[PDB]
């Protein structure tokens, strides 16, 4: 009971049209060209009505009339196109939620998968329980595959909230769009089932708060350089310090040099002009919070971070728990700092940004991420 | 399949259809007409609960339970009679060519599958059992191959090291000259060494020359 | 200080050929536990940390890459390093190594050169999976192409057909030819990588 | 008087370093809030030569320049055997800015292991050279390590002579003979050395099943280890009391 | 869940006169008790500055609608510049009465008093020393939140809360050695030295004591209808110049 | 099931009411209106019958059908092996061929290094200069 | 992109005419104090020298640049140019503080005088 | 050209800073060392120009505006109280008058 790609669902007209309102002429161009030569309905001869139409300069309303009344809901491919390129256009409206896939003795898995033969297998395995329809495609900018898996149900056949389920190229770590109801849990579970063929891979989720964009959570946690440092070690992730070694010697930062500033030991913080001083303090809170060199965001923002500090004192447990809260928590960390309210001679390593977008217990000095 | 909507058919299409009309009035073809509307009256006036629409409703739900009931039993039977080599025992790619279009040739999980398969009309199984044996011992003679192939392989790059070697040094393209003339160019140095020996022993007659020439001649031939 | 910039450029030039080798390691230290130990006035580091410069020479281009960096700190309460930050891409189980290593525990500096040693023999694997099939399509015996991200599942042209090969550690393990005699024409690939650059010129003849 | 002399009184009464190369650790200590490697240089050597990369002495012999490229003479002395170390002398041709390498050469090899490196120093990757140039100096090192505890924990109660160069050592006793091979293959037509360790009994009479002591040795050198492997295997050869 | 508000007042007053010109004017009954407090009462101290009047006024109406209920709880000392100060819970109108009458007869000036961020810190350091009928001064625990809110670029930094439990701060007073002091010689120190934010920096909201306070920059919200002795001590002692 | 409609049909029929009412042509009316409703009841009897016959054996072919589509049988599996032993065999031949080029190299080796020639009298003689060599140097 | 050079070299030029002037008097203090082995006067006299040698440096750079669309030349002309744009304002702003200075003065003793009367008026009037 | 002019004014800066170290020294040496008409004498004997002119002008300017906004705000200040206290005066004036006119009348 899997549907096809010309079935048609019972859609209203007006949120298809709120959806096509979100777009550009040339990508609509681009789609009423695509469907047409898809599927039809209502060749050379009525392409002539958009080439001129869009070289006059007409306004959108007039093209979305025409692709939405002579399709007159457009189908379930094309309402999947529609939402998918609503996707890529912008990008910060949704929510990802990452999740590790672990095999047998507990080495994480590579997933290495094939967006041809993926699709039939896991259409097959999901159309045993409900009525869905899944669409893939390859993100044009970074290297994933975002796939789109809507449920259907029958009081035609209405529709349900779509999941979106975005595999990297060769990580083990799938990002997934953040629902707790049923039928996300069964398409994580068929999706845990179809990529496998040869052994056993469960979902075991890494993270509880979900990041806001896909370029956010591709650079956390897909494969890249700054998926670990991340904080005051993004300088070996970008390396900017060191170059190839049969580049020139003459220009060496052992041999150029650098200039820094000599720190305080003595705590004469609390107890409180040289514009170069100032100068080299901000590349001091820069260093400390970034890599070498707007101007407070961050290379991701961050929406929620709570940790718990527990140190030991003459044998006893003396925790805290840390809970911060915004829009980029490590920004406005950088700006206090700025303002010389948060000494940052004292500022450890896990406040200043690194292994960012986890929160967990601090033991021995040693960060160790909540499960 | 669509098995509800059948009964609750042949129920309001070949039961109440039969003893609604002519169970009711056809009967007076061996008849008068005014005793007939009075018994049919009577029968339709004393019945006015068994044919309604709701209460045969209920009827074809039991009729539903009670075959579903009997279905279960043919569910339970089906998956437990002779097994025939099942699926999830056997690899991907063993159901992937009983399926059909495998798109996708690998030896190494095929070695892997074949290795895996279990073991046991009587005349097919019995040819299940040579064909699986024979399988085995083309996955035994592979990896035997495959070793042997990298030892060889090995043998003769060391061998073309040689070859090279020679064919650069001597530079002369003279392979079979050198491999002949080897033991006589052999003889010729130890008898300048032998010349060089005696020349040692009857030129110097000391202890420390003795000893520095002892000394070279022996990490010279050991390193 | 005209001698002893002399003295730097020898010590520079010398730390480059030995960064030639491709494995190194370099000195390091956290600033947050740099502490003071207030009855001399001098600094001592709390904490020690080790990190390791991987750097795979290439050959295409005949230049150094990217290096990839991996850095050690030593416990608080065990003497042994743990894996503090990684610059290595999510496909190498760089964890996995440093808890495969030694049964765990890491505690001299061979037992961490032979984990930089796997994770350096990973990076050349990767890199020579690239640069194999770069050097096909330079010299246009295969059309446009697509790889991952580790070149282990590549899909190039021939004149007609398209050929999608998973390749494991310089090795085909599966082929797939796609548009009886075809499975010939699949097993014939399923070798290894350079017999890949060999049989593809034994058909095209 | 009192007031214009207090005016007269009030009117008459009215870091950052540069770190370099050469450089003292407490100074380079004091200024570090960066997560960057220590520029002090000679520790950086330290950690270069001592720690890495030990019993190898490398040293720059010359270097020059052509209007824009440099030269680079370079010797190597794997050094960890101290009786005959093998040496070799490169010669690299850099490009100096987009930096790529042009040619590099080899000068000389000394003569022992001019033909074992003579498949290898022809893929042109002279890193790849290097490195396993230096993993087959510490490859022979163990092996002749291994072969002199075996021989110094057997030398009483058997007869220990070597054979071809050192690939395989022969113990016999009372007669039955053992030989353990030790093969390292460079590499040619991965890229590091690898090892290869098989056995071979003899009863006085003939050999044996090389697939069961292949399998014996497989199992019992998985299991143990490699130096209290072969003692294993040492006793089970002996097999007067077990 | 009674807020009160603080009004600090100009002229050193006493009640025992007019009040019964506020019983015409409100035709009611209120009761005032006439006390003489003394801060720690460890003799320590030489009785140097350290008395305090306090009038505690209530009204006498029924006690079933919480919000008509409303003290009047003042302090004063007769060496201090701003000598007194008043504070009420409660949301009537007879509030603004007396508030009125106040005004109009001695003749004073009212501000709305605002407490700083160290001013906070005292305020919670003095709202756990219990006092007992043994002449000795204990200190209970309760398992604090400070809360701060920031005001950054972009609202980057909303709102972060460090959060503190019981034992833990049981085990840092305890750390630090006898005090009657353990949110500024203890905690602040403490968190200063493992995170580096200097608390009496930071922007302050509203430092919280689980269950029985919950300070304010501008109100302060408890549990019982009354305030302690060292609370009022030190809002008191804090508004002087 | 069938106890079911037997009950249904019956007790909705006009023998359960005109019974109760019961000169002789009367006697004749409902006696021939007993042998009708007989004669109806064994027809529709008849029919029920007929009706759960064919409706049990189509869901029987239709549960054998669904439990062979979701099994294997034991001649499909020979085929499949017949197909994986002629890729084996393949690869054997191909792997056959790749060791009879590397041996006929080593065989192109192998006589390249064969001297035959009188070489008893050159090991003599080295066996000589060896001994006159180990004399002269434990002379020394 | 010259902007920050030219902030750059305008907080050199700061601190390079404080060191200037910490230099002349220190060399003025080491003269004083190496001439041999200290008023207002004095002290105002060496103050003067000062001033006056600053004076001479400004326009000998004066006579020196003036006397066309060379580098560093048009700042200098601009600046000269924007500097005497509010010597007029500046005179004018003052003569009106002084005349609203001298009408509070009017309207203050009037009150006073007024103050005056109305007190004795009051308490004539009890 | 403006790079080369940082260069030799912070090189000049360097000079004059040793200039002043040495003098300070001297300074130091002599005082350490210890345990009239010369005035006149000394009043008889005695890169910068555009960086003080430059520094001058602008601090001028600068302070100039400054000068300029806070006389102007105050001013208006002054203006508006000037003309409430006047409407108090004569408001004053008329009372004081009707006052008079009621002392007459009783």
């Amino acid at each position: 009971l899997r549907l096809e790609d010309n079935y048609v669902p019972t859609s209203d007209t007006l949120v298809v049209f709120k959806q096509l309102m979100k777009l550009p002429v040339t990508v609509l161009y681009d789609l009423t060209l695509s469907w047409f030569a898809k599927f039809g309905g209502s060749i050379y001869l009525l392409t002539e009505t958009l080439d001129l139409l869009i070289e006059k300069g007409v306004r959108r309303n007039v093209i979305v009339n025409r692709i939405l009344y002579v399709y007159w809901g457009l189908n379930v491919f094309q309402l999947a196109e529609i939402d998918c390129h609503l996707m890529i256009s912008k990008p910060e409206k949704f929510k990802w939620l990452p999740s590790k896939a672990l095999r047998g003795d507990g080495k994480p898995y590579v997933v290495k998968l094939q967006p041809a033969k993926f699709i039939e297998n896991l259409q097959t395995d999901l159309a045993k329980i409900y009525h869905c329809h899944v669409y893939m495609f390859k993100h044009p900018s970074l290297p994933v595959l975002i796939t789109r898996i809507q449920l259907f149900d029958s009081n035609p056949l209405i529709s349900r909230r779509p999941y979106y389920v975005a595999f990297p190229l060769n990580s083990p770590i799938i990002f997934h769009s953040v629902d707790k109801d049923i039928y996300a849990r069964l398409v994580l579970q068929s999706i845990s089932r179809t990529i496998s063929e040869r052994e056993t891979i469960i979902f075991k989720p890494v993270q509880k708060i979900p990041v806001k964009s896909i370029h956010n959570i591709m650079t956390l946690l897909g494969p890249s350089r700054f998926a670990e440092s991340m904080g005051p070690w993004e300088c070996y992730a970008s390396a900017n310090f060191e170059r190839s070694p049969l580049h020139d010697y003459k220009k060496h930062q052992g041999l150029t040099g650098k200039k820094v500033m000599v720190r305080e030991f003595d705590d004469s913080f609390l107890n409180d002009e040289e514009p170069e001083i100032r100068r080299l303090r901000l590349e001091k809170n820069m260093i400390k919070f970034k890599g070498s060199a707007s101007r407070y965001s961050s290379l991701v923002p961050i929406e929620k971070v709570g940790f718990t500090l527990k140190n030991e004192i003459n044998s006893r447990i003396i925790t805290i728990k840390l809970k911060f809260n915004g829009n980029d928590i490590f920004g406005g960390l950088h700006e206090l700092c700025d303002k010389n309210l948060i000494n940052i001679d004292k500022v450890p390593g896990w406040l200043a940004g690194e292994n960012g977008s986890f929160s967990g217990t601090i033991m021995n000095g040693d960060f160790q991420r909540e499960q | 399949t669509d098995t509800y909507n059948s009964i609750s058919n042949f129920i309001e299409n070949e039961l109440t259809a039969l003893l609604s009309s002519d169970d009711y009035l056809m009967d007076d073809l061996a008849g008068p007409n005014e005793v007939c509307r009075l018994l049919k009256a009577q029968v339709i006036e004393k019945r006015k609960d068994a044919m309604s629409r709701g209460k045969q409703d209920l009827l074809s739900k039991e009729i539903y339970d009670n075959e579903s009931e009997l279905r279960a039993s043919q569910s339970q039977q089906i998956m437990e009679l002779v097994g025939d080599i099942p699926k999830y025992s056997l690899g991907s790619e063993l159901r992937n060519r009983v399926e059909g279009e495998p798109q996708s040739t690998s030896i190494e999980r095929l070695i892997e599958d074949v290795l895996k398969l279990p073991q046991m009309d009587l005349k097919v199984l019995s040819e299940y059992s040579n064909l699986r044996k024979d399988l085995i011992l083309k996955c035994q003679a592979l990896q035997i191959g495959e070793s042997k192939l990298s030892d060889i392989l090995s043998q003769t790059n060391s061998i073309n090291s040689l070859t090279t070697s020679i064919k650069e040094a001597s530079e002369d393209d003279d392979i079979s000259e050198y491999f002949a003339t080897y033991n006589g160019k052999l003889v010729v140095a130890l008898e300048e060494m032998k010349l060089l020996l005696e020349e040692a022993v009857k030129t110097f007659g000391n202890s420390p020359e003795k000893r520095e020439k002892i000394k070279k001649i022996l990490s010279e031939l050991k390193k | 200080s005209t001698s002893d910039r002399s003295e730097l450029e020898d010590y520079i030039v010398l730390e480059n050929v030995y960064r030639m080798f491709g494995i190194t390691f370099f000195p390091l230290v956290d600033p947050i536990d740099l502490k003071i130990k207030d009855a001399s006035g001098e600094i001592f580091v709390d904490r020690e940390m080790l990190g390791i410069r991987l750097e795979v020479f290439s050959e295409r281009t005949s230049q150094f890459e990217k290096p990839h960096y991996v850095l050690l700190k030593k416990r608080i309460k065990s003497n042994s390093w743990f894996l503090f930050k990684h610059t290595i891409p999510s496909f190498i189980d760089v964890q996995g190594i440093f808890d495969d290593t030694n049964g765990g525990l890491v505690i001299s500096h061979d037992d961490a050169y032979l984990f930089a040693k796997r994770v350096f023999l990973q990076l050349v694997e990767v890199q020579k999976r690239r640069q194999i099939f770069k050097d096909l399509e330079a010299k246009k015996i295969i059309h446009d192409l697509d790889l991952d991200l580790e070149s282990s599942m590549v899909s190039f042209f021939v004149k007609d057909i398209k050929v999608e090969l998973f390749v494991k550690q310089n090795e085909i393990v599966s082929c797939s030819i796609l548009d009886n005699n075809k499975s010939k024409w699949e097993i014939a690939l399923l070798g290894s990588l350079d017999d890949l650059e060999l049989k593809l010129n034994h058909s095209f003849a | 008087q009192n007031d214009i002399t207090q005016d007269f009184l009030n009117l008459i009464s009215i870091r950052v370093e540069r770190i370099n190369g050469l450089t003292n650790l407490q100074k380079e200590l004091v200024t570090k809030y960066d997560t960057l490697p220590l520029l002090n240089m000679n520790l950086r050597l330290s950690y270069l030569r001592d720690h890495t990369y030990p019993h190898l002495q490398v040293s720059v012999q010359s270097r020059d320049r052509v209007h824009g490229i440099e030269v680079l003479v370079v010797n190597y002395k794997f050094c960890r055997n101290t009786m005959n170390p093998f040496e070799i002398q490169f010669k690299m041709f850099y490009k100096f800015e987009d930096s790529t390498l042009l040619k590099w050469e080899i000068l000389r090899i000394s003569t022992n292991v001019r033909l074992k490196a003579k498949q290898l120093l022809a893929t042109r990757n002279f890193q790849k050279c290097l490195l396993s140039l230096y993993e087959f100096d510490k490859i022979k090192s163990k092996k002749t390590g291994i072969f002199q505890n075996l021989i110094n924990l057997l030398k009483r109660k058997t007869r220990c002579y070597l054979m071809n160069n050192s690939d395989s050592l022969i113990v016999e006793r009372v007669t039955i003979k053992l030989q353990i091979n030790f093969i390292i293959t460079m590499p040619g037509e991965c890229f590091l050395p690898m090892s290869k360790i098989s056995i071979a009994l003899w009863k006085g009479g003939e050999r044996f099943n090389q697939i069961d002591l292949d399998e014996i040795c497989y199992g019992l050198i998985k299991e143990y280890g490699v130096k209290t492997g072969l003692k294993e295997i040492c006793n089970v050869c002996l097999f007067p009391d077990m | 869940p009674y807020t009160w508000k603080f009004l600090g007042i100009s002229k050193q007053l006493s009640l025992e006169n007019g009040i019964a010109k506020l019983n015409q004017l409100l035709n009611l009954e209120v009761d005032l008790d006439i006390q003489t407090i003394r801060v720690p009462s460890d003799p320590d101290g030489g009785t140097a500055a350290d008395e305090y009047i306090r009038y505690e006024m209530r009204l006498d109406i029924s006690n079933l609608d919480e919000g008509t209920y409303s003290k009047f709880i003042f302090l004063g000392n007769s060496k201090m510049e701003v000598p007194m100060f008043l504070c009420y819970c409660g949301t009537d109108n007879r509030n603004e009465v007396v508030l009125q009458w106040l005004k109009a007869e001695y003749g004073v000036i009212m501000w709305p008093i605002k407490f700083e961020q160290k001013t906070m810190i005292k305020l919670a350091d003095a709202s756990i020393v219990h006092v007992t009928k043994e002449n000795i001064e204990q200190i209970t625990w309760f398992s604090s939140k400070l809360y701060f809110e920031p005001e950054t670029q972009d609202k980057n930094l909303r709102q972060f809360s460090i959060e503190i439990p019981r034992e833990s701060c049981e085990g840092l007073a305890l750390g630090y050695g006898n005090t009657m002091h353990p949110y500024n010689d203890a905690i602040v120190p403490y968190i200063y030295n493992e995170t580096g934010m200097a608390v009496e920096r930071l922007p302050l909201t509203s430092v919280i004591l689980a269950g029985h306070t919950k300070i304010m920059r501008e109100s302060i919200v408890t549990s019982t209808r009354s305030l302690r002795n060292r609370v009022l001590a030190v809002v008191l002692q804090s508004i002087q110049f | 099931s069938e106890q079911l409609l037997h009950n249904y049909v019956s007790d909705s029929l006009l023998t359960t009411l005109i019974s109760f009412q019961e000169e002789q042509q009367l006697q004749h009316w409902y006696e021939l209106l007993q042998a009708r409703d007989a004669r109806v009841t064994s027809e529709l009897e008849a029919r029920i019958k007929q009706f759960f016959i064919t409706l049990r054996s189509r869901l029987l072919r239709f549960l054998e059908s669904e439990q062979l589509s979701h099994s294997l049988s034991l001649e499909t599996l020979i085929d499949a092996l017949y197909k994986i032993n002629d890729l084996l065999q393949q690869r054997l031949q191909i792997l056959d061929d790749a060791i009879q080029e590397k041996t006929s190299e080593l065989a192109e080796f192998e006589n390249m290094v064969r001297s035959p020639s009188a070489g008893d009298n050159a090991i003599p003689g080295l066996l000589q200069i060896i001994q006159s060599y180990i004399n002269l140097l434990e002379e020394n | 992109s010259s902007e920050k050079q030219w902030e750059r070299i305008q907080q050199l030029e700061k601190e390079h005419v404080e060191v200037y002037r910490e230099l002349l008097i220190t060399l003025d203090r080491l003269y004083l104090i190496r001439r041999h082995n200290l008023s207002h006067t004095q002290q105002r006299l060496l103050e003067i020298r000062h001033q006056l040698q600053i004076n001479l440096e400004k326009t000998a750079l004066l006579i020196r640049l003036l006397e066309n669309t060379n580098v560093l030349f048009t700042k200098l002309q601009n600046l000269l140019e924007e500097s005497n744009s509010l010597d007029y304002e500046l005179l004018q702003s003052l003569g009106a503080q002084s005349s609203l200075h001298k009408q509070l003065i009017e309207s203050r003793a009037e009150r006073d005088e007024l103050m005056s009367k109305l007190i004795e008026l009051s308490s004539k009037f009890p | 050209v403006l790079d080369v002019y940082i260069k030799n004014l912070e090189n000049q800066i360097g000079n004059k800073r040793y200039f002043l170290k040495q003098a300070q020294g001297a300074i130091d040496e002599i005082t350490k060392r210890s345990l009239s008409e010369v005035f006149t004498e000394l009043l008889r004997k005695p890169p910068i120009g555009f960086s003080l002119t430059s520094n001058f002008l602008s601090l001028r300017a600068q302070s100039s505006s400054e000068w300029l906004s806070l006389m102007n705000d105050q001013s208006v200040d002054q203006k508006a109280m000037l003309l409430l206290q006047n409407n108090i005066n004569s408001d004053l004036k008329e009372l004081l008058r009707k006052l008079q006119h009621q002392m007459t009348i009783m």
